[PDB]
């Protein structure tokens, strides 16, 4: 006897082709529309332990990705629904993930390409940010780019708004290898740079295609990221010396920062290099955000940033 | 997109409801019975009256889809609160959604044994529920209320603090007693509550340096023969509501 519908349509209308998202993280699909060829992703909605109705969570991220509308920011279609049901996020398919180019040994990037990657990549934060966004989940793997060479940033589950008072938001947020000092000291009133944080070390992960601080703990965390960027000392970092989980936590303070140093194989340009210690800087006050970044000499010297092929 | 939830006089006479021998009359008793409970309810689950607005506007489209023959409304508010309250960051648990729906309902009735099969059952019929309405709006829930532009507006009309408060109570009963959200934009609206308030009080707002009126200011498309039309409208609905006037009533 079952009921009206116009402003949702079944899946079914999509054609399954492979699980892109492996770990079985997500259940993530690759379809095909099925009459127009349209290529999508397809996430399903979890809600396997929800015993509160539709998960908060997934309402978070659909109320994000409705207001984001941006050619670097993935692009969500439409919500599908089933018909025992499941509800489906509907995506503009993206041939490439950053994390799948970074760790194919064949795929090469020119100095000019990847100028143009962190642009937009950049813009992209930009724009969120703009937005009261805050992503925090900045990953390589959470970047995707299109055939035609278009970067999009992804994969909102863990976004959420923000805005001014002191804040209270939620702590345990980021991959551990990506996450920002900050929030490892147990910051709850924090923002964009906690994003920026994020973009750097995915800069680096151009050149070394490879996570460059990949801690087991956040105890181990903290001691890789001093033995980069040096030590937390609220001569460093003003103020640093009031979270609790500071000596709580005490990490070894005989350490200077090694950012250009240790990267300097890596990268050649010095204008990189300059940038990417820019980004990895310890206290989230001092630390650049996009609109300063997207004006660094980086983007602005030879080779200018170029288009994607390959 | 900007047409999609907003329609014509004749477009909101062929309501689904009517399609299936409901009175034209009969129908906004039907939504402003749910708007009742909506703030009932809500209040008593202590949420804000934010919330309760945008519980009582999921429930005005709703049921220009669906029928009021098929969706009864004290089963739709309920389960339109339960959802408002988390899209608005201010969740209420299932389970406490669904008692004080019960005794809003059923003052009288016996609280069932949780443990029951008739209240797991209702409890699995609330969530159900839920998700037919979202299935409905086509998950459409960022929401926008006269609300907001009300004090923008009252503010720069530099109006008292008593003709501003008058203005939301205007917001917030168009809300419940008019099918206004469903036919203009929440600024629009609010341009209509504002020149009630003023009506009301004997305010009258002086033209600016230009001799072009206030609302001009808050939208182009709005017009004296609009606001009119649509105070009036507002106005009668008012005297026919008990009590309703009397709470903004100069008594001195
Ligand atoms: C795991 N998180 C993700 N959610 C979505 C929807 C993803 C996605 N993936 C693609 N294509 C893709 C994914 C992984 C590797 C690769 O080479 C290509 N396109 C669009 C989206 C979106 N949204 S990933």
């Amino acid at each position: 006897d079952s009921v009206e519908c116009p402003f949702c349509d079944e899946v079914s209308k999509y054609e399954k082709l492979a699980k892109i998202g492996q770990g079985t993280f997500g259940e993530v699909f690759k379809a095909r529309h099925r009459k127009t060829g349209q290529k999508v992703a397809l996430k399903k909605v979890l809600m396997e332990n929800e015993k509160e109705g539709f998960p908060i969570t997934a309402l978070r991220e659909i109320k994000i990705l409705q207001l984001l509308k941006h050619e670097n920011v993935v692009n969500l279609i439409e919500i599908c629904r089933t018909k025992k049901g499941s509800i489906y996020l509907v995506f503009d398919f993206c041939e490439h993930d950053l994390a799948g180019l970074l760790s194919n040994v064949l795929v090469k990037f020119t100095l000019s390409e990847i100028k143009r990657v962190m642009q937009m990549l950049l813009n992209g934060l930009y724009y969120i940010h703009r937005n009261k966004i805050l992503h925090r989940d900045m990953k390589a793997a959470n970047v995707l780019i299109t055939r035609d060479g278009v970067l999009k940033l992804a994969d909102f589950g863990l976004a959420r708004a923000f805005s001014l008072a002191p804040n209270r938001y939620t702590n345990r947020v980021v991959t551990l290898w990506y996450r920002p000092p900050e929030l490892l000291l147990g910051e709850r009133d924090y923002g964009p740079p906690i994003d920026l944080w994020g973009a750097g070390c995915i800069m680096a992960e151009m050149w070394t295609r490879s996570p460059i601080m990949q801690g087991n703990t956040e105890q181990h965390q903290l001691a890789l990221i001093s033995q980069l960027c040096g030590s937390i000392t609220p001569e460093v970092w003003p103020n640093v010396d009031n979270y609790e989980l500071y000596e709580k936590l005490e990490l070894v303070k005989g350490q200077k920062r090694k950012v250009k140093d240790r990267l300097k194989a890596y990268v050649r340009d010095p204008y990189a290099l300059d940038l990417i210690d820019k980004l990895l800087v310890l206290d989230p006050a001092q630390r650049i955000d996009s609109d300063d970044a997207l004006n660094h000499d980086f983007f602005w010297s030879d080779p200018m940033p170029s288009d994607l092929k390959g | 997109n900007n047409k999609r939830w907003y329609f014509t006089r004749e477009q909101l006479e062929n309501s689904p409801s009517r399609r299936f021998g409901v009175d034209p009359d009969k129908e906004l008793s039907y939504r402003q019975q749910a708007a009742n409970l909506l703030q009932d309810m809500g209040q008593r689950l202590n949420v804000s009256q934010l919330t309760i607005n945008t519980a009582i506007v999921y429930m005005h489209r709703f049921y220009m889809i669906q029928s009021f023959t098929r969706f009864p409304g004290n089963s739709v508010a309920p389960a339109a609160l339960f959802l408002a309250a988390k899209v608005e960051g201010q969740p209420k648990k299932l389970e406490h959604v669904i008692k004080v729906a019960h005794t809003c309902l059923h003052p009288q009735e016996s609280l069932p044994d949780t443990r029951s099969e008739a209240y797991l059952q209702q409890v699995q019929d609330l969530v159900i529920l839920e998700s037919i309405i979202l299935q409905t709006l086509g998950f459409e829930l960022t929401i926008d209320h006269p609300h907001t532009h009300v004090v923008k507006c009252t503010q720069l009309v530099r109006a008292s603090k008593d003709l501003a408060q008058t203005s939301y109570f205007m917001a917030t009963n168009s809300l419940h007693l008019t099918t206004f959200s469903l036919q203009y934009t929440p600024p629009v609206v609010a341009c209509v509550c504002i020149h009630l308030a003023c009506k009301w009080s004997n305010w009258e707002i002086p033209v600016s340096t230009d001799g072009k009126h206030w609302w001009e200011y808050v939208d182009a498309t709005v017009t004296l023969e609009l606001l009119d039309e649509l105070t009036h409208e507002l106005l009668q609905i008012l005297e026919k509501t008990p009590n309703r006037l009397k709470r903004i009533w100069n008594w001195r």
